[PDB]
């Protein structure tokens, strides 16, 4: 019974936590073009790159 | 992508606009110096020389 409630669960959390990666990738990836155009530092483009690991 | 929003955009846009007329009026006024003639025809002498 624990194991078919671990199966009932961990797809809704394992589906939460992509979406939650895919967010912060998508963060990334806007504060990577944000550095490349030239607005923001590499400061903040390393903090981002901490947030996605 | 919107990297940035719209509307921060629009008033870096408003700033832009506002520096451009203000080399605008420092353009003009700079060419106020070296005083051009308004209108076309037959000119006299100078009654303020050079220097003066």
């Amino acid at each position: 019974a624990d194991g078919l409630a671990a199966r009932g669960t961990f797809t809704e959390q394992l589906q939460a936590q992509r979406d939650l990666v895919k967010a912060s990738d998508e963060y990334y990836q806007l504060a990577d073009k944000r550095y490349r155009t030239g607005v923001d530092n590499y400061l903040t483009l390393l903090d981002a790159q901490r947030s996605l690991f | 992508d919107q990297a940035v929003s719209k509307q921060q955009y629009a008033d870096a846009n408003a700033a832009y606009l506002q520096s451009k007329a203000a080399v605008e009026q420092a353009r003009i006024n700079l060419r106020y110096t070296k005083v051009l003639s308004p209108i076309s025809g037959r000119i006299g002498r100078s009654a303020v020389t050079e220097g003066a």
